[PDB]
C-alpha cells in the first residue's frame, strides 16, 4: 500500500489551469494523430510542454509532504 | 534538438549556505545501494572507510 | 579625575613597541581559543539531529 | 608683505576633544593617541590568526 | 639622476596640513558623501548605460526568435502535410 | 647617506626603486591592478607547486590521481581549488589591467605597451596548456580541437602538426609535453615582469588626467603600500567567497568523465575567458583565413599607439571617443555569450555582424573620433 | 567494460561515484529522472529495452526502472515509498561528489565571523594614513 | 556641405566646450594638451607670469581630482573666454621644423 | 654618448656589466673557471629538460621509462648521457672554483 505522497500530489498540480489547459493540446494533438499518426507526427513535443508546467507546481508541494 | 526538459529546482535540507546533509537518511540512502545499484552501476572511488 | 582606560592602556601598553608586539601575541593566542569553541555552537545549533554528533547516540555503543 | 598669511580653519576635521583654543592639548594627548593604535594593534591580531 | 631633487620648479605654493592626529577618520562620511556620490554618478549613467541596454534587449530578442525556431515544429509546417 | 642602511647591502638599492618611486597624488583605484596581478600570480605558484607533488602524469595514470587528490589528501581539496579557482581571479584582474590602459592612453609609454603584449600572450597558452592535465573528457576533445586547427598552413601544417602530437594522435606522449611544459613556463612569465616593469622606473606612471604629474608627487611607503594591501585583501574574499561555498559556477566545464576517444560530448567549449575567441573563429566560413582572424585579434593591440590620432592623452575629457568606447565593452560581451551558443541560424547571423562591428570601432570609428573633436575645440 | 556491455544489451552503465557533479542540472536532474516514466505518446515508437523517458536526452533509456513503491525494507523500518526511497538515494550521490561537504562551510561560516573584523578596521587605517592629503589646503601668493 | 548644422555646430562646439569637463576643474583649452617634443620646446619660452599661472591651475587640478570634487561652477571657465595664450608660440617650433625638415630633403 | 646604442633600451647599460668591466691584467686560466661554471650550469637545464618530456614518475613507471629512453627514443641516449656525465663535469669545475678562493685569498671579499 502507503500510496506513496507523489501520486496524490500529482494530482492537484495538475488540476490547475494551464495543466489542464495544456492538456487539451495532447487531446487535440493526438485524437489528430490518431487520424493522422500514419504522418511523421508526433505529440512527444506537446506532452513535454505539460510536464514542465506539471511539476513547478510539484516542485513545492511534496518534497515538503516526504519525510 | 530533443526537448530537454529542466528539473524544477526542489528544496533541499542541504540547499542553503549554512545548511548541512541529514546523516539519518543517508544510512538508507546507501543501504539502497548495496541492494539496487549493485546489479551494474559500480562505484570505484570509494572504500569502507 | 582618573585616565581613561585607553589613557591607561596606551601608557601601560602601546608605548613601548615590545609589549605592543607582545600584547599581539597573547591576544591571537587567547582569541582562538574562545572564538573557534563559539563558531561550532552556532553552526552546530543550526543543524541538529542532521549530524551524527546528535544521531550517533542512537547506535554508538551498541 | 609675508606675514598676511594666515591658517584656514580646519575645525571641521578635527575632533572636540582638542576643539578649544584655551586648553592644554597634553590632557587629551595621552588618549586620543591611545585610540589609533588600538585600531592598528587590533588589526594586527586578525591576520595573526 | 636621483628622482626627488630635481623634478621640477615650482615657485610660491604654499601648503598646510594637521597631524593624523588632530583630525578625525570620517569628517561627516554619510551626511557630506552621499549627495557626492550621485551628482557623480549621473554624470557618467548619461554615457555608460545606453550600451549595455541594446545588449540586453538583443539577448532577450534573441532567444525567442531562436525558440520559436526550433522548439515548435508545427509552427511554420503544421502537421498537416 | 651617513650610516643609512639603505647603501650597505647594495641590493637595497636596487630596492628603492620601490620604497621612494615618486608617484602622482590622484590615482583611482583602478590603478590597483597593477599589484594584484603579481599576487595572483604568486599565489599560483606556490598552490601550483603543492598539487605537483601529487600529481602524476601518465594516460592511465593522471585522472586517478587527481580523485586521489580531492579524496585522501589532508586538506587536498581545497588547494585544488585554489589553484583552478587562482586562474580565473587571475583573468578577471588581467583584462582591467589592458582597460585602464587603453581608456586612459596608457599606451602612450611605447615600449612599456609592447612588452605587456607578449606578457599576456604567453599567460593565454599557460593557463591552456594545464587546462587538458586532468585529461577529462573535455581536455581531451578540447585538445584536439585546438591543435588540429593549426593544420591550415598550406605546406608544412601537416607535419607541423603532427611534429608536437609526437605521433598521429593525442595519446601518450602528447600529455608528458603539456605537463612539463606547464609547468617550467609561469617562471618566464616572472622573469619578463621584472623586465615589463623596469622600463616603467624611468617614466613614472601615468596618471587619470592625462596630465604630466611633475609638479605633484608623493612617497610611495606610508601611502600606496597601504591601499594595495587594502586591494590585496579584497581579493581574498573574491577569491575565497567563491572558492568556499560555490565550487563550480565559474567551473563551468561539467565533465569530469575519462576520456574516450570514441565518444563525443554534444557540445564542447573552452572555459570561459577563452570563448570569445573561439567564437570569432566558427564566422569565418573560410578555414584558413579564419585561423589568421583568431592569430589578427589580440595581435592588433600592438598596433593601437600609431592611431593615437589626437592632441590630448585622456579619453575621461572626450565625450565621443568615450561614447564608443563602451560600445565597445558590450560588443566583447556579446561575442562571449555567442561562442557560448549553438550554431543555429539566429545565432549564426548575429556572430557574423558582431565580429566585424568589432574591427570598424577599434580600426577605423576611434580613430576618425579624435580627428573631428581636435577640429571642434579649433586646435 | 565488454562483460559490463554485453549483459547490458550494447548499454553502458556509467560510474556513479561524481555522477552528481557529471550530468548537468545537479541532483535534481537524477531524482526526478527515476521519478518520470510515462507511457509513449501516440505515433511514436522505441526499441524493446528502450524506454520512453522524457530527462533522458534521447528519451528512450534501456535502464528498466528499478523502483516500486516499497522495493525493500529499510534499517530504520520507515515505509518503503517510491518517492520516500528515490530521495534517500539521491541524498546519497551528493555526499560521494564531495565528501568533504559538511565540514568546508565550517569555514564557510568562520571565515564571515572572521572577516567582519578586518574590511572596516583595514579601510579604517586606509584613511588615517591620506587623512593627511585629503586634509590640504594650497595659496598661490606670488611677489607677483 | 555643412550650413545650418554649422549654425549647430557652435551649439556643439562652444557648446560642446561645455560638455567636456575639463571646463569645470578650472582649467583651460591650452594647458589639457599631449605633451610632445615641440611642447617641450613650446614651454621654454614663456615668461614668468604666464608660466606660474599654468603651474598652479594644474597644481589646483591635480588636488581636487584626488578629493573627487569639483570647484563652485560659478568660478567655472567661461567659454566666452578663452586664453589661446600657447598659440602664439607654438606655432613658431611647428614652422621653424618644417624647414629644416624640407631643406634637409635636398 | 651620442647615438650609442647601448643607452637606448635601457636594458644594455645593465649590459655593460659585462663588456666595459674592467679586469686585471695577468690572470692566470685558473680564473676561467669563473664561465665554465655558468655553461656546465646551462647546459643541463636544456639537457635537463628534453629528459623530462620522456620521463614519468611513479613507483610503478619510472624504472620502465628510463629503459624507454635509452631504447626507442630517436638520439635518446646521448641526452641521458650528456646529463648525468653533465653532473660530474660540474662539480671538477666548482671544486677548483673553491681551489682558486683560498690560495689567491679571494675570501678576502
Ligand atoms: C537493470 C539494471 C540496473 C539497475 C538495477 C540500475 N541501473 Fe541504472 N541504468 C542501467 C543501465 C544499463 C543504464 C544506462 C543505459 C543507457 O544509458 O541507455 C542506467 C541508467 C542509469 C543512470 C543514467 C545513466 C546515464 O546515461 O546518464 C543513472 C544515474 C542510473 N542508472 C542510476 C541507477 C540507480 C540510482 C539505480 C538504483 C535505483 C540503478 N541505476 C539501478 C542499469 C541499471
Ligand atoms: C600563471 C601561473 C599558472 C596558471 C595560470 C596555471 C593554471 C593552471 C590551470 C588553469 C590548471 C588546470 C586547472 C584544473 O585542472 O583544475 C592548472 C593545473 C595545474 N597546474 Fe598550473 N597554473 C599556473 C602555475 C602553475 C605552477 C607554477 C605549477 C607547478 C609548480 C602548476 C602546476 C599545475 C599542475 C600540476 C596542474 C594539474 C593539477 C590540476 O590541474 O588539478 N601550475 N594550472
Ligand atoms: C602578468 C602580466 C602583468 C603584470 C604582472 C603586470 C604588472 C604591472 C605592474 C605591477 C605595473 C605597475 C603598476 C601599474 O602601472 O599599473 C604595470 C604597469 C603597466 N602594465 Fe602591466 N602587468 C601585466 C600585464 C600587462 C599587459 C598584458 C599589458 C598590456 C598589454 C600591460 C601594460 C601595462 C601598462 C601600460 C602599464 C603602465 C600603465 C601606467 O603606468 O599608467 N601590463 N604592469
Ligand atoms: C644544476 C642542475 C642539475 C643537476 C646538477 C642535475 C643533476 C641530475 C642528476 C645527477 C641526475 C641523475 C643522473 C642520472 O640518473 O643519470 C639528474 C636526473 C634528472 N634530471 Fe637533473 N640535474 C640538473 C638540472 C635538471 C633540470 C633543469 C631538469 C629538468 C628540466 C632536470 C631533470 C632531470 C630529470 C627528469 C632527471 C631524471 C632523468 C634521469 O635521471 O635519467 N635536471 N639530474
Ligand atoms: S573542425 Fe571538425 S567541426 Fe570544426
Amino acid at each position: 500500500e502507503l500510496v506513496d505522497p507523489l501520486t496524490t500530489v500529482r494530482e492537484q498540480c495538475e488540476q490547475l489551469e494551464k495543466c489542464v489547459k495544456a492538456r487539451e493540446r495532447l487531446e487535440l494533438c493526438d485524437e489528430r494523430v490518431s487520424s493522422r499518426s500514419q504522418t511523421e507526427e508526433d505529440c512527444t513535443e506537446e506532452l513535454l510542454d505539460f510536464l514542465h508546467a506539471r511539476d513547478h507546481c510539484v516542485a513545492h508541494k511534496l518534497f515538503n509532504s516526504l519525510k | 534538438s530533443d526537448l530537454e526538459l529542466h528539473p524544477p529546482s526542489y528544496p533541499w535540507s542541504h540547499r542553503g549556505l549554512l545548511s548541512s546533509l541529514d546523516h539519518t537518511s543517508i544510512r538508507r540512502g546507501f543501504q539502497v545501494y548495496k541492494q539496487v545499484c549493485s546489479s551494474c552501476h559500480s562505484m570505484d572511488y570509494v572504500a569502507y572507510r | 579625575v582618573a585616565p581613561t582606560l585607553t589613557a591607561r592602556l596606551y601608557s601601560l601598553l602601546f608605548r613601548r613597541t615590545s609589549t605592543f608586539a607582545l600584547t599581539i601575541v597573547v591576544g591571537a593566542l587567547f582569541f582562538e581559543r574562545a572564538f573557534d569553541q563559539g563558531a561550532d555552537a552556532i553552526y552546530e545549533h543550526i543543524n541538529e539531529g542532521k549530524l551524527w554528533k546528535h544521531i550517533k547516540h542512537k547506535y554508538e555503543n551498541k | 608683505s609675508h606675514t598676511d598669511i594666515k591658517v584656514p580653519d580646519f575645525s571641521d576635521y578635527r575632533r572636540p576633544e582638542v576643539l578649544d583654543s584655551t586648553k592644554s592639548s597634553k590632557e587629551s594627548s595621552e588618549a586620543r593617541k591611545g585610540f589609533s593604535y588600538l585600531v592598528t594593534a587590533t588589526t594586527t591580531v586578525g591576520v595573526a590568526y | 639622476g636621483r628622482q626627488f631633487g630635481h623634478l621640477t620648479r615650482v615657485r610660491h605654493v604654499i601648503t598646510y596640513s594637521l597631524s593624523p592626529f588632530e583630525q578625525r577618520a570620517f569628517p561627516h562620511y554619510f551626511s557630506k558623501g552621499i549627495p557626492n556620490v550621485l551628482r557623480r554618478t549621473r554624470a557618467c549613467i548619461l554615457r555608460v548605460a545606453p550600451p549595455f541596454v541594446a545588449f540586453y534587449l538583443v539577448y532577450t530578442w534573441g532567444t525567442q526568435e531562436f525558440e520559436k525556431s526550433k522548439r515548435k515544429n508545427p509552427a511554420a509546417y503544421e502537421n498537416d502535410r | 647617506m651617513t650610516n643609512i642602511r639603505k647603501s650597505h647591502p647594495l641590493m637595497k638599492i636596487v630596492n628603492n626603486a620601490f620604497i621612494d618611486l615618486p608617484a602622482p597624488s590622484n590615482i583611482s583605484s583602478w590603478w590597483n591592478f597593477g599589484s594584484l596581478l603579481g599576487i595572483c600570480l604568486i599565489l599560483q605558484i606556490l598552490t601550483g607547486l603543492f598539487l605537483a607533488m601529487h600529481y602524476t602524469s601518465d594516460t592511465t595514470t593522471a585522472f586517478s590521481s587527481v580523485t586521489h587528490i580531492c579524496r585522501d589528501v589532508n586538506y587536498g581539496w581545497i588547494i585544488r581549488y585554489m589553484h583552478a579557482n587562482g586562474a580565473s581571479m587571475f583573468f578577471i584582474c588581467l583584462y582591467m589591467h589592458v582597460g585602464r590602459g587603453l581608456y586612459y592612453g596608457s599606451y602612450t609609454f611605447l615600449e612599456t605597451w609592447n612588452i605587456g603584449v607578449i606578457l599576456l600572450l604567453t599567460v593565454m597558452a599557460t593557463a591552456f596548456m594545464g587546462y587538458v592535465l586532468p585529461w577529462g573528457q573535455m581536455s581531451f576533445w578540447g585538445a584536439t580541437v585546438i591543435t588540429n586547427l593549426l593544420s591550415a598552413i598550406p605546406y608544412i601544417g601537416t607535419n607541423l602538426v603532427e611534429w608536437i602530437w609526437g605521433g598521429f594522435s593525442v595519446d601518450k606522449a602528447t600529455l608528458t609535453r603539456f605537463f612539463a611544459f606547464h609547468f617550467i613556463l609561469p617562471f618566464i612569465i616572472m622573469a619578463i615582469a621584472m623586465v615589463h616593469l623596469l622600463f616603467l622606473h624611468e617614466t613614472g606612471s601615468n596618471n587619470p588626467t592625462g596630465i604630466s604629474s611633475d609638479v605633484d608627487k608623493i612617497p610611495f611607503h606610508p601611502y600606496y603600500t597601504i591601499k594595495d594591501i587594502l586591494g590585496a585583501l579584497l581579493l581574498i574574499l573574491a577569491l575565497m567567497l567563491l572558492v568556499l561555498f560555490a565550487p563550480d559556477l565559474l567551473g563551468d566545464p561539467d565533465n569530469y568523465t575519462p576520456a574516450n576517444p570514441l565518444n563525443t560530448p554534444p557540445h564542447i567549449k573552452p572555459e570561459w575567458y577563452f570563448l570569445f575567441a573561439y567564437a570569432i573563429l566558427r564566422s569565418i566560413p573560410n578555414k584558413l583565413g579564419g585561423v589568421l582572424a583568431l592569430a589578427f585579434s589580440i595581435l592588433i593591440l600592438a598596433l593601437i599607439p600609431l592611431l593615437h590620432t589626437s592632441k590630448q592623452r585622456s579619453m575621461m575629457f572626450r565625450p565621443l571617443s568615450q561614447c564608443l568606447f563602451w560600445a565597445l565593452v558590450a560588443d566583447l560581451l556579446t561575442l562571449t555569450w555567442i561562442g557560448g551558443q549553438p550554431v543555429e541560424h539566429p545565432y549564426i547571423t548575429i556572430g557574423q555582424l558582431a565580429s566585424v562591428l568589432y574591427f570598424l570601432l577599434i580600426l577605423v570609428l576611434m580613430p576618425t573620433a579624435g580627428t573631428i573633436e581636435n577640429k571642434l575645440l579649433k586646435w | 567494460p565488454e562483460a559490463a556491455r554485453a549483459a547490458n544489451n550494447g548499454a553502458l552503465p556509467p560510474d556513479l561515484s561524481y555522477i552528481v557533479r557529471a550530468r548537468h542540472g545537479g541532483e535534481d536532474y537524477v531524482f526526478s529522472l527515476l521519478t518520470g516514466y510515462c507511457e509513449p505518446p501516440t505515433g511514436v515508437s522505441l526499441r524493446e529495452g528502450l524506454y520512453f523517458n522524457p530527462y533522458f536526452p534521447g528519451q528512450a533509456i534501456g535502464m528498466a526502472p528499478p523502483i516500486y513503491n516499497e522495493v525493500l525494507e529499510f534499517d530504520d523500518g520507515t515505509p518503503a515509498t517510491m518517492s520516500q526511497v528515490a530521495k534517500d538515494v539521491c541524498t546519497f550521490l551528493r555526499w560521494a561528489a564531495e565528501p568533504e561537504h559538511d565540514h568546508r562551510k565550517r569555514m564557510g561560516l568562520k571565515m564571515l565571523l572572521m572577516m567582519g573584523l578586518l574590511l572596516p578596521l583595514v579601510y579604517a587605517m586606509k584613511r588615517h594614513k591620506w587623512s593627511v592629503l585629503k586634509s590640504r589646503k594650497l595659496a598661490y601668493r606670488p611677489p607677483k | 556641405a555643412v550650413s545650418a548644422s554649422s549654425r549647430w555646430l557652435e551649439g556643439i562646439r562652444k557648446w560642446y566646450y561645455n560638455a567636456a569637463g575639463f571646463n569645470k576643474l578650472g582649467l583651460m583649452r591650452d594647458d589639457t594638451i599631449h605633451e610632445n617634443d615641440d611642447v617641450k620646446e613650446a614651454i621654454r619660452r614663456l615668461p614668468e607670469n604666464l608660466y606660474n599661472d599654468r603651474v598652479f591651475r594644474i597644481k589646483r587640478a591635480l588636488d581636487l581630482s584626488m578629493r573627487q570634487q569639483i570647484l563652485p561652477k560659478e568660478q567655472w571657465t567661461k567659454y566666452e573666454e578663452d586664453k589661446s595664450y600657447l598659440e602664439p608660440y607654438l606655432k613658431e617650433v611647428i614652422r621653424e621644423r618644417k624647414e629644416r625638415e624640407e631643406w634637409a630633403k635636398k
